[PDB]
């Protein structure tokens, strides 16, 4: 279904700016706090994320943080298939993150746009 | 205020007695349950440590306090006789892979910050 | 050496167990200093304190003396007698 | 822009960079260092400087509903571009 | 309606309620201490810890009470007031159905006498209570540890233990066998401060003092 | 997608990437931040 | 009236044994209580009416992985209420730790008049509302 | 007396005459939420939030200012109250930007949570907002002023409490800016504390801009450092690491007020820091080094040099516990040169009476005096929190403030007598027209500060100071409770110091040079390597090491006044006690942990080994530094008098000026400071001029 909650990502907008602008609404909603943010006064100004890294194995894939953004920038993605062989490579990072967005994004952006009237 | 209510001891003679029959439990368990749990520890090493435990809580003067020590290990004695407990649990007494601890003040500033 | 390096006097605020060393250092202390300007007499004066004496000589040795309802003329001795003893 | 290290390593839009020594980097050694070359820093500059002509502009960064809160900029300093804060489009005067 | 969001009110059980309460106050005085009715209509009855095994019996056995049914049995640990254990117990009424519930006090050694006999169910949740708030009930069957882990310590309820407990367990093989070692954790719980500083609802302002 | 073209845009990838795990294409974890206190510098002129 | 065979037990409650505590945290760990000062940043005022305990701060270094902030003490995040102080003493000294005591800190009321915004002579009138 | 009865919805309360609607509410329990009215700032009724219903009275009357009357039950929950609170609420948060996932402000934006309590849950406003273009108004206060709601509670600030009337209003109607008009640049030294009274995100911190939402952030109280004063402070610490410091409150040290020199300095802890031991290797470079090794040529030749050949300088921000560490390590050697940076006349009484160097009144007191002399200090910059409250003193008490010394401006008009020092001893003799001020003043005032101490003729001044307060005193004018003589200092670690008998200043050292200086803190670099002998083992102790550092053999990293759990002296004597946010960084430890590991490695072991013990031996050695928060109270002035009054030292003619005289030196004054970036930024900003420090506060 187009709500199936998956693989986090962080997506951006059009312009390729990311969304993020490191509110932390997302690291106080997960009730797992598998979030972590460190924010920052950027070189531009935008305040993004220093540091923004979900702990896939603290996750427990709920979409409470997608509900929580309040800019759609953290979403879950239709992906399942990233079954991993090292701990390690389940622990993302913010790199991670904005790989999976750049992958999984014309199905992320699909997906939102007919779902987003629902929500 | 001072006035409380027992458990079962009246004084610290009669606890100081159930703590007496308790002992005598953990000496003739000791030797069976290291053969029956195949343990790696031995006998004596095995008396010795119920010692050091009695002798831990040795500034309990609360008669009620002692009540509760000597259900609690009780509780610890039928754990331990119809094998409920395992191996392991037995050995979480002996600190193995505890690494030693240093006690000095000089060591302690050398490892880190704790006092 | 063991010459005392410093004095410490501890007296209470207002209770009257300390009262008589206030009045001691409260007449009997100008002088005093007066004849030992190097010596340092400190008055770490504080609240609900027993009058009490601390005596530092030297390589760090410290002497204990109370002062518990002592008399002006009594603190004055219970001074000299230390002071006498440069050693 | 993302560029090597004196190492040899990518840098990433954070800034990050595991300097010479750094021992955490064996873990990169048969691995590779996960960096993202779209970088937001100079993807949101080359954007064009929008010119619409009105004192109080609004934004919600496109597409709506799937946009960014909607903020109402101040095209009033006439020596900068005004920006909304979420996504960061430079808003200006057109030359007044 | 006028109020198509708040819950519809039920003035007529309340009223019922409260007064049943003051029949098991009337009835039970020696061990009863404070009746009250909650604003969703649900009773509450504080007695004193002598009386579990009284008046649990005349709640399970009188013609016009007829409680036979241990919801569930609990204690609420709060480490303010003077006896910091409070133990809640729940009965439901099968031929006059409805909720009743009775709260005693206890602190840490005092025991409270164990129900059991009562209701035969509260017997594992009995356990339950003296294996996870430190509660030791007085005659009570088989008290053992229910829950936690062998050879376990203290009573992980308690409100002064802390989230992530003292000691974890994982394979050593210098040993060959799983081992307990003291708490390490790998990312320190973050305690976020909610509950901001301003009032939420007047009603249940603590007067001053 | 035939049908229904996906909106094309700058970012998403031109090459879709499977699973990475395993090979020497893994993703590794490592801090994405700078660094905390920063060491002072010792001096290089002489003692004296 | 409450004949239970009572017994007048005069030295204070040693809990500390039963509560599973480690040695080295029920000695060498210190713990205080305090009414938390409110945040400047708000003029909010009920969350400095309730007596919280907390216990020292211990080592917090920074895991190889992602510098996170991984720690040892269990008992860092652990913060208790408590209505009086009496109360959280008595936890403290029964449980065992080594409490310290800082007394309720509360606003003095000062005298407050808008007349004061003017004045005929007085140094106290505003200059812009 | 004259306490009127009044209700409140019920229950009556005994109320002052006078008091307004809300403190009558507050003295229940039951708050107004309000916006404009700050307890301790002017009241203008803005907000329109401090609407409550009055009983029996057709309408709504304002809680902030409204003198209560007989009876008048204040109908807190009322219908008419909660719909007049949901009007003015709905009219404030209109306007209002889309910020608050942007907003530092979110989570503790004090709008948001009135919102949540007494608020709609709705918005019916179906135009658009207003926007408002942003004025810079320095590095130090982010500034977003659409988000303002024209509380005028920053210009309120500007004016009473900062003194500095620059912040006001602009145009008329919803078009109404609150800012400078000119671009100015607001750079006092209580700058800062407009954060803490705006409450929306409009204003803001712009070192700690977007670095943690602050429901993350774990709360420790502690002591400020960086002055004197000790001002009560939170560090609010999330995940090791400092974030910010808040003010706290206590009404005598620094109500809820804070200098932005103690706010801002926390950059300074992550700058340029010592974590790990140095030794000087073969060509004389301080190489990094495990412990073992330091405290091995420590021991070694602290062993080897005895008697006064071994010194000690205590720095200026140092702890008390290390203090008494290193004094009794000293102590076991006979070394007896324990010295510190900051000199205070020991002529006469010198330290051994706790009335020489205290501020004797307390702050408190300076709220209650009459008149107040000055001795050549800039409290504005010596001790901001002290100044706030002469100002505020001033303001309401009338106080009749003068000062003798350099003519730099004090927000009020101080009534510059001089500034030759002369003036002083005229006062004494009373031709000069003020002594009969002092005569004809109940409560009568002199404070003379430590940096006027400092100059070459403090034993003169101090004398001068003492002889016009002996003059005062056998005057009936002065009650026989009330203290007069006074002495600020600026360095936070002095009086405590002072307290242990350190010898003050470094003259000792200068009499007879050591060999084993042990700098523990020391960075004024009064005392360098030309005034020491050749072969000198300069120990450098501390956390920030920019100019002890360079200059030393072997180098011991400590912790920072944010990490240990040590205590610390205001000027008026409380001992105050600072608690540990987050632990020293690397392999550094606390400054008394050290100094006992290396007694016991050299040999000469102190009997203390946890905190506790250190304290108990220090209320051995002075039973005042314990009694934590509350005045020792301080007496035996006038022997102190007749004690000195033996030299003449006769007085230089040189002009008071302290070293501090102009906003830009405020910033750079200790190693935290000098560490800081930020305190750099701030410094640029004022000593050029206004447009070299803009920071982009929208983003
Ligand atoms: S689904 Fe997302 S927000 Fe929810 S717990 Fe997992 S990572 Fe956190
Ligand atoms: S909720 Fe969205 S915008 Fe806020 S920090 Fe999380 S991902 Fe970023
Ligand atoms: S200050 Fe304004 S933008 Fe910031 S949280 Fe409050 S209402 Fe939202
Ligand atoms: S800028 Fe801030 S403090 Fe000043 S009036 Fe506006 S909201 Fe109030
Ligand atoms: S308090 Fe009523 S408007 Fe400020
Ligand atoms: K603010
Ligand atoms: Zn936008």
């Amino acid at each position: 279904s187009p709500r199936f909650r998956g693989e986090h990502a962080l997506r951006r907008y059009p312009s390729g700016e990311e969304r993020c602008i490191a509110c932390k609404l997302c690291e106080a909603v997960c009730p797992a706090q598998a979030i972590t943010i460190e924010a920052e006064p950027r070189a531009d100004g935008s305040r993004r994320t220093t540091r923004y890294d979900i702990d896939m194995t603290k996750c427990i894939y709920c979409g409470f943080c997608q509900e929580a953004c309040p800019v759609d920038a953290i979403v879950e993605g239709p992906n399942f298939e990233f079954s991993t062989e090292t701990h390690e490579e389940l622990l993302y990072n913010k790199e991670k993150l904005l790989n999976n967005g750049d992958k999984w994004e014309a199905e992320i952006a699909a997906n939102i746009q007919a779902d987003y009237l629902y929500r | 205020g001072t006035s409380v209510k027992p458990i079962f001891s009246r004084d610290m003679n009669e606890a100081k007695r159930r703590v007496r029959e308790l002992y005598r439990a953990w000496y003739r368990e000791v030797p069976n349950t290291v053969h029956l749990f195949q343990l790696d520890i031995s006998v004596k090493q095995g008396r010795d440590k119920v010692r050091e435990m009695f002798m831990k809580n040795a500034h309990v003067t609360d008669p009620r306090v002692v009540d509760l020590l000597v259900i609690k290990g009780k509780m610890e004695l039928e754990e331990t006789i119809n094998v409920w407990k395992q191996r392991t649990h037995i050995m979480r007494f002996f600190h193995e892979t505890e690494a030693p601890r240093p006690t000095d003040f000089l060591s302690k500033f050398y490892v880190g910050h704790d006092p | 050496k063991l010459g005392l390096r410093e004095i410490r006097i501890h007296l209470c605020q207002r209770s009257p167990g300390s009262q008589g060393v206030r009045d001691f250092i409260e007449k009997r202390y100008v002088e005093l200093k007066k004849a030992n300007p190097d010596l340092p007499i400190l008055i770490r004066e504080c609240s609900d304190v027993q009058p009490k004496l601390w005596a530092r000589y030297a390589f760090g040795q410290e002497k204990n003396v109370s002062l518990n309802n002592f008399s002006a003329d009594q603190v004055t001795r219970t001074l000299e007698n230390v002071l006498s003893g440069k050693a | 822009g993302v560029r090597t290290s004196p190492t040899g390593e990518k840098v990433t839009h954070t800034g990050q960079a595991y300097d010479d020594g750094d021992y955490r980097r064996v873990r990169f050694s048969d691995r590779q260092k996960e960096v993202n070359e779209n970088f937001a820093i100079d993807l949101i500059a080359e954007q064009p400087v929008s010119e619409v002509g009105s004192r109080v502009i609004s934004c919600d960064g496109g597409g709506g509903a799937l946009g960014h809160p909607r903020v109402y900029i101040n095209l009033d300093k006439e020596t900068k571009t005004g920006t909304c804060g979420y996504c960061g489009l430079q808003f200006r005067q057109p030359h007044h | 309606d006028t109020r198509p969001t708040i819950r519809p009110r039920n003035d007529v059980v309340h009223k019922q309620l409260s007064a049943f309460g003051q029949y098991v106050a009337e009835i039970l005085p020696k061990y009863v201490q404070q009746v009250q009715v909650s604003c969703f209509n649900e009773l509450e009855i504080f007695i004193h810890p002598d009386g579990v095994i009284p008046v649990l019996t005349f709640l399970r056995d009188h013609t016009n009470a007829q409680f036979k049914s241990l919801a569930d049995l609990t204690a609420v640990d709060v480490p303010t007031r003077q006896n910091r254990f409070e133990i809640v117990y729940n009965l439901l009424s099968l031929r006059f159905n409805s909720q009743i519930r009775v709260k005693t006090y206890t602190d840490e050694l005092t025991p409270i006498e164990s129900s059991v006999t009562v209701y035969k169910a509260a017997n594992w949740y009995e356990r339950e209570i003296w294996d996870m708030f430190g509660v030791f009930f007085a005659n009570h069957p088989d008290l053992r540890r229910i829950l936690t882990g062998y050879g376990f310590e203290g009573h992980p309820f308690r409100k002064d233990f802390p989230l992530s407990g003292y000691v974890e367990l994982r394979y050593d093989d210098e040993v060959k066998r799983v081992v307990a070692e003291p708490v390490e954790l790998a990312q320190e719980f973050r305690k976020f401060d909610l509950n901001s500083p301003w009032e939420a609802f007047p009603a249940y302002r603590q007067p001053p003092e | 997608p035939t049908t229904k073209p996906p909106t094309a845009r700058k970012y998403i990838w031109t090459n879709h990437k499977f699973n990475v795990s395993g090979t020497p294409q893994q993703y590794v974890p490592y801090s994405t931040t700078r660094k905390k206190i920063q060491e002072w510098v010792p001096p290089s002129t002489p003692y004296k | 009236t409450q004949d239970t065979q009572l017994i007048a037990v005069d030295e204070k409650l040693d809990i500390t044994t039963l509560t599973g505590v480690p040695e080295e945290h029920i000695k060498t760990r210190k713990v205080r209580i305090f009414v938390p000062a409110r945040n400047n940043m708000q003029s909010g005022v009920n969350n400095t009416k309730k007596w919280k305990m907390e216990f020292d701060t211990r080592e917090r270094w920074e895991n190889p992985l992602m510098g996170w902030s991984s720690t040892a003490d269990p008992l860092s995040n652990l913060v208790l209420t408590f209505s009086t102080k009496e109360d959280a003493v008595a936890f403290a000294e029964k449980n065992g730790w080594s409490f310290d005591v800082e007394e309720r800190k509360v606003p003095k009321p000062k005298s407050k008049s808008y007349g004061a915004n003017f004045s005929w002579n007085k140094r106290t009138r505003v200059s812009t509302k | 007396s004259n306490l009127i009865e009044v209700f409140v919805d019920g229950q009556s309360v005994m109320v002052e005459p006078g008091t307004t609607v809300l403190q009558a509410c507050e003295k229940v329990g039951m708050q107004i939420p309000r916006f404009c009215y700050h307890e301790r700032l002017s009241v203008a009724g803005n907000c329109r939030m401090c609407l409550v219903e009055i009983e029996k009275a057709p309408k709504v009357v304002a809680a902030c200012a409204m003198p209560v009357m007989k009876g008048w039950n204040i109908l807190t929950n009322s219908e008419k109250s909660k719909k007049a609170r949901e009007g003015v609420m709905e009219f404030l948060l209109a306007n209002h930007p889309l910020d608050c996932p942007i907003c530092d402000q979110g989570g503790e934006c004090d709008l948001q949570d009135q919102s949540m309590m007494f608020g709609s849950d709705r918005s019916r406003f179906l135009e658009g907002k207003r926007a408002v273009e942003d004025k810079n108004i320095g590095p130090l206060v982010k500034t977003i002023m659409t988000r303002c709601i024209q509380c005028t509670r920053c210009i309120r600030f500007a004016s009473e409490i900062a003194g500095v009337d620059d912040l006001g209003t602009t145009g008329r109607g919803n078009d109404m800016q609150v800012g400078t008009y000119i671009e100015k640049m607001f750079m006092s030294e209580l700058s800062g504390n407009i954060i803490d009274i705006c409450p929306v995100g409009a204003l803001t911190s712009k070192p700690y801009a977007f670095t943690a939402r602050p429901w993350e952030t774990r709360k420790t109280e502690s002591i400020d450092v960086m002055d004197a004063v000790g001002s009560n402070i939170v560090v609010s610490t999330r995940t090791g690491e400092v974030m910010r410091i808040l003010p706290r409150m206590h009404e005598d040290i620094n109500e809820e007020w804070i200098s932005d020199k103690t706010r801002f300095a926390y950059d300074g802890l992550k700058r340029q820091r010592l974590t790990q031991p140095m030794i000087r290797n073969e060509k004389g470079l301080l190489t990094y080094t495990t412990w073992e090794d330091a405290l091995s040529r420590v021991a070694g030749m602290l062993q080897s040099f005895q008697g006064n050949d071994v010194a000690a300088i205590a720095g200026g921000l140092v702890d008390a516990e290390a203090l008494v560490a290193l004094k009794d390590l000293l102590n076991r050697v006979d070394s007896d040169s324990l010295c510190t940076e900051e000199v205070f006349p020991t002529a006469g009484a010198g330290t051994d009476l706790r009335s020489n160097y205290l501020l004797n009144t307390t702050i408190a007191g300076v709220e209650e005096a009459d008149v107040i002399l000055l001795v050549g200090t800039n409290p504005r910059f010596e001790a901001p929190l002290f100044n706030a409250r002469i100002r505020k003193s001033w303001l309401h008490n009338d106080l009749k403030v003068a000062l003798i010394g350099s003519p730099v401006d004090l927000t009020y008009r101080y009534d510059h007598l001089g500034d030759s020092p002369k003036i002083l001893q005229d006062i004494a003799s009373g031709n000069h027209p003020f002594s009969q001020i002092l005569k004809e003043a109940k409560k009568p005032m002199v404070v003379l500060g430590s940096s006027a101490l400092q100059r070459s003729d403090g034993t003169a001044i101090l004398a001068a100071v003492s002889n016009i307060a002996q003059n005062i005193r056998l005057s009936s004018g002065v009650t026989g409770d009330w203290k007069v003589m006074n002495i600020l200092h600026r360095i936070a670690s002095q009086v405590a110091a002072l307290d242990l008998g350190y010898k003050p200043g470094v003259e000792a050292i200068r009499k007879n040079p050591p060999k084993v200086l042990f700098l523990l803190g020391a960075d004024g670099g009064c005392i360098t390597r030309q005034d020491l002998p050749k072969d000198c083992f300069i120990i450098y102790q501390g956390h920030h090491g920019d100019v002890g550092a360079p200059m030393a053999d072997v180098i011991l990293p400590g912790a920072a006044y944010t990490e240990k759990s040590a205590t610390y002296v205001n000027t008026e004597g409380r001992a105050q006690q600072t608690k540990v946010a987050v632990t020293p960084p690397g392999l550094a430890r606390e400054d008394w942990k050290i100094i006992r590991a290396l007694s016991e490695i050299a040999g000469m072991t102190l009997p203390y080994d946890t905190l506790d013990q250190v304290r108990s031996r220090l209320e051995e050695v002075s039973p005042n530094l314990v009694r934590y928060d509350d005045v020792e109270g301080a007496n035996y002035f006038q022997q102190a008098n007749e004690l000195s009054k033996l030299v003449n030292q006769q007085l230089l003619a040189d002009p008071l000026v302290p070293p501090q005289l102009t906003i830009k030196d405020f910033y750079m004054t200790d190693s935290i400071s000098r560490a800081s970036q930020t305190m750099a930024k701030c410094v640029k900003a004022v000593t050029e001029g206004i447009q070299a420090v803009e920071e982009p506060s929208i983003c």
